[PDB]
RNA sequence: UUGGCACCUCGAUGUCGGCUCAUCGCAUCCUGGGGCUGUAGUCGGUCCCAAGGGUUGGGCUGUUCGCCCAUUAAAGCGGUACGCGAGCUGGGUUCAGAACGUCGUGAGACAGUUCGGUCCCUAUCCGUCGUGGGCGUAGGAAAUUUGAGAGGAGCUGUCCUUAGUACGAGAGGACCGGGAUGGACAUACCUCUGGUGUACCAGUUGUCGUGCCAACGGCAUAGCUGGGUAGCUAUGUGUGGACGGGAUAAGUGCUGAAAGCAUCUAAGCAUGAAGCCCCCCUCAAGAUGAGAUUUCCCAACUUCGGUUAUAAGAUCCCUCAAAGAUGAUGAGGUUAAUAGGUUCGAGGUGGAAGCAUGGUGACAUGUGGAGCUGACGAAUACUAAUCGAUCGAAGACUUAAU
């Protein structure tokens, strides 16, 4: 696996935060290396969501941050609830994938290959 | 006398007749085919070329060594064989006991022969003088600033130069090594595997050239 | 599994006449000692300390006290030199390797049955 | 793995209660030893009396070590303490008993009186 | 650990023979015909 | 070595010991071959040939040296700016402080002691260790190659047998060869023994937070503690220096005369060493002499090739690791298992959650070797290697055979 030029605690934190944000937005923009490394984490969380049993819920609560989404009509529900009620159904029949990645050109401030990781 | 191209799978252990633990390496020799029979008047030295494994056949627009190229298909079709992945030759063999197109099988080896396995070492990459050359390194305390670097590279004004062969840092690995006087413990003809006492050079999934000890 | 060719070429060396046990169980391993001019048997008695990866490569360790001097013997599980293993009595532990018995002597090294 | 400046217990009634080593016989540059190997050593704690007294230089044989030994079948024998026994330059002990277990590998080294005068051969 | 002498213009220009930028890996985009980097999304159109 | 001379260096050539790394001579310390002896063999002494390899660990001093304690087959002598400080130390010595003894009325002094006392430098060139690109090898390519050369190894102990034999009043005691095991050292590898394993498992303290109990997350060296997969590793596992040729050294001869004898010599022809050459391991056609074998590709405009673009072949680009600083090498790019995910498994950890039972409680038991599980094995196109682009032959003369 990759280290992302960062320590262990700071990476653990970055990976879980990036996975949460992806789950919120359903497509985000970042650099290749971190997309390649958040792919597995988000894919595994969705797996914890395709079962929905209380054990998997409690276990997926480890990674996701506690965030609130305001849906249409001022309806509110958290990241766990999204994962287990709006994304489990979408991928009940698909047996992998769950994400795609679309390389983009280098950014300006660096030569970093920005990419967009999106939930498929 | 005998030679087979194989690849290394791993190491395990077997127990011997009197209970002894035998350390072993599993080598997989399958579809070894003779592709030529070099001759003294045709090429200047008598030997035979063996192709191992099996590539796929030519395809237009290939982008990898998976498939054979037109040049290799032709070489192998002259021996009515499939394109192969690794090709080596053997000199110790009697060229007249082989035919262009035969299969060399694992059973060429009987239990208790003496063989030499020639492979390539594992790559360690760029390394320094203590790992690459076994050098004693300096003191780690008592106010030292010479921890792992190599020591003097020469003398002084006499030989105002560094002599060739001075053991300095660089790439380690990627060298052909021949371990000598190993032996085979069992030959299995169905899974096509020659088991060799000891350990052999190389990464897992590599290539070993087993032949009969020259000593 | 492990590599399939490794597992195939070494399947014949595995023993099946052996019982099932776990670290913490005290047991009697019997061994063909071919010492002198006889194949005798020495009933070695100890407490299993650990055991390792499967295949012919599984090895287990047993600990005893000889004359107030701790002795530990590692044995390959499928060694043909072991006639039989009797789990002389079971053992309630909470580890998989019992390294922490190298500092205790006497009742401190106590084990509950079952 | 026993090298010089290593303190060993004596497993005998020679007088010596505990000794340390200077060399490992057997070769130029030899550095270590295991069961069945002889070492030069000087006692550091003697019993009041005994045939061997404090500060003497003596030949001695290793009978049990914590590093222990591999046997040809893949069996390993390890111990909880280093130990040694004094010898009389004939592979024979200086004392009359021998305390504690001993490893079977001493049979080969023809330390038979050591193997015969022992609580447990192993 | 200091330059014992000057590096002449000849030596200088010689060392930097291999010091150059490579033309980009660009291919034409199938929806718009403008060039894009290979394996990247066209920035003019937004396709594949 | 102690000196003599003052020839280069005072717009600076760091000086002694130790550490790291060696390299070369042989007037050889061990090992190999011999002549001998006031050599019965083991013993020793002497001289000759021999430099291939090897030629310890400590106590004491800043010490080189030397002495001492244990070993070894031996613990060799020297050169290399008394090798090596832009590789290291800085104990001694040689700045300023201080102090004792001595000399000086005194300031101070002593190569008399003593305690303390700042070791800078980002490597341009040559050199050296690795690793790329270009071009040449009379076409363009893919693979296998011989070996001109070059490098690496090169050490040796003990035991048993012959044999208690030869030889010995005895005491003692092989030569040869033929077996067996070591030491040191070099290599390859992780199956075993261990080490480490900061995205594996588990227990636990303080504190903050997800309202709350229960569950969990952040921080405290990874908070700590017990384990531990892959990888990487030694102290761990195998292997190696085994034969055997050819020419020799001191030496030993054979036939043999000058010199009808002799005599190893002059013709010739023998034997003889860890030494030389080969043998064994590795690199090697930039070996500009550029070598060899097999295969693949083969047209059609010219207005005359100083020709397109294309073959065969690669590369760009992208998924990767048995490879890696980068670039290279190697496994793959949909006609696809290259990597991710999913499913199953190995190995690791050790009895998840929620329930029900029992306890006042701290907890325990069954579910259920359960739950979790980074690299390890297999299957599966679910996701990404979609699209495309660039480079790359048309084969010279001369002569001889055909
Ligand atoms: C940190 C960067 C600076 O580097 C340095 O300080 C290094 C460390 C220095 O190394 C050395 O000390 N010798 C190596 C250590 C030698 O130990 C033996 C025991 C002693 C002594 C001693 C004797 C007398 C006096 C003295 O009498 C007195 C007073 O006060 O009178 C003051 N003390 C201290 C004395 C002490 C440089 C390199 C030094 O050169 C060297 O000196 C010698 C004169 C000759 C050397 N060679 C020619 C043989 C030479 O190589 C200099 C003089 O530095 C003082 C360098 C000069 C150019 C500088 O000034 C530079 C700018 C430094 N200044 C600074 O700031 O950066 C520096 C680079
Ligand atoms: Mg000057």
């Amino acid at each position: 696996y990759r280290k992302l030029g960062r320590t262990s605690d700071q990476r653990k934190a970055m990976l879980r935060d990036l996975a949460t944000s992806l789950i919120i937005s359903e497509r985000i923009e970042t650099t290749e290396a971190r997309a390649k490394e958040v792919r597995s984490v988000v894919e595994k969380l969705i797996t914890l969501g395709k079962k929905g049993d209380l054990a998997s819920r409690r276990n997926a609560a480890k990674t996701l941050r506690n965030v609130e989404i305001l849906n249409e009509d001022e309806t509110t529900q958290t990241a766990l609830q999204k994962l287990f009620g709006e994304i489990a159904e979408r991928y009940t029949e698909r047996q992998g994938g769950y994400t795609r990645i679309l390389k983009q050109g280098p950014r300006r401030g660096d030569g970093a290959e920005s990419v967009i990781i999106e939930l498929v | 006398t005998k030679g087979i191209l194989g690849r290394k799978i791993g190491m395990t252990q077997v127990f011997g007749e009197n209970g002894e633990l035998i350390p072993v390496t599993v080598v997989e020799a399958k579809e070894n085919v003779v592709l030529q029979k070099k001759t003294v008047e045709v090429d200047g030295y008598n030997a035979i070329q063996v192709g191992f494994e099996d590539k796929k056949a030519y395809k237009k627009d290939a982008k990898s060594n998976k498939y054979a190229n037109k040049p290799a298909e032709g070489h192998a079709k002259k021996a009515d064989a499939a394109p192969k992945r690794f090709i080596r030759e053997f000199r110790n063999v009697d060229v007249d006991a082989y035919e262009v197109g035969q299969e060399v099988s694992v059973d060429t080896f009987v239990a208790g022969d003496v063989i030499d396995v020639t492979g390539v070492s594992k790559g360690k990459g760029f390394q320094g003088a203590i790992k690459r050359h076994g050098q004693s390194r300096g003191p780690m305390s008592h106010g030292s600033h010479f921890h792992r670097a190599p020591g003097s590279v020469g003398m002084a004004s006499d030989a105002s130069r560094v002599f060739k062969g001075q053991k300095m840092p660089g790439r380690m690995g990627g060298n052909t090594v021949t371990v000598q006087n190993l032996e085979v413990v069992q030959v299995d003809t169905e899974n096509k595997v020659i088991l060799v006492k000891g350990n052999v050079p190389g990464p897992k999934k590599g290539l070993v050239e087993i032949r009969t000890s020259i000593k | 599994t492990n590599h399939k060719l490794i597992e195939a070429v070494t399947k014949s060396q595995l023993r099946t006449d052996l019982p099932s046990f776990r670290p913490g169980d005290t047991l009697r391993v019997h061994v063909r000692i071919i010492e002198g001019t006889r194949e005798r048997i020495q009933v070695f008695e100890g407490v299993v300390i650990k055991r390792r990866g499967g295949g012919v490569s599984e090895t287990f360790t047993v600990r005893k006290i000889s004359s107030g001097v701790g002795v530990e013997r590692t044995f390959p599980l499928h060694t043909p030199k072991i006639e039989k293993i009797e789990v002389k009595r079971r053992g309630k532990v909470r580890r998989a390797k019992l390294y922490y018995l190298r500092s205790l002597r006497g009742k401190a090294a106590r084990i509950q049955e079952i | 793995m026993i090298q010089q400046e290593t303190r060993l217990k004596v497993a005998d009634n020679s007088g010596a209660r505990e000794v340390l080593t200077i060399k490992v016989l057997g070769g130029s540059g030899r550095k270590t030893a295991n069961i069945g190997d002889v070492i030069v050593c000087t006692v550091k704690n003697a019993t009041p009396g005994g045939v061997v007294k404090k500060g003497d230089v003596v030949k001695a044989v290793i009978v049990r070590t914590k590093s222990g030994v591999r046997r040809n079948d893949g069996s390993y024998i390890k111990f909880d303490e280093n130990a040694c026994v004094i010898i009389r330059d004939d592979k024979g002990p200086r004392g009359t008993r021998i305390f504690g277990p001993v490893a079977r590998e001493l049979r080969e080294g023809n330390f038979m009186k050591i193997v015969s005068l022992a609580p447990e051969v192993l | 650990a200091v330059p014992k002498r000057r590096t002449s213009k000849t030596r200088k220009n010689k060392r930097r023979t291999h010091f150059k930028i490579s033309v980009p890996g660009m291919t034409e985009c199938p929806n718009c015909g403008e060039y894009k980097l290979s394996h990247r999304v066209c920035k003019n159109c937004g396709s594949y």
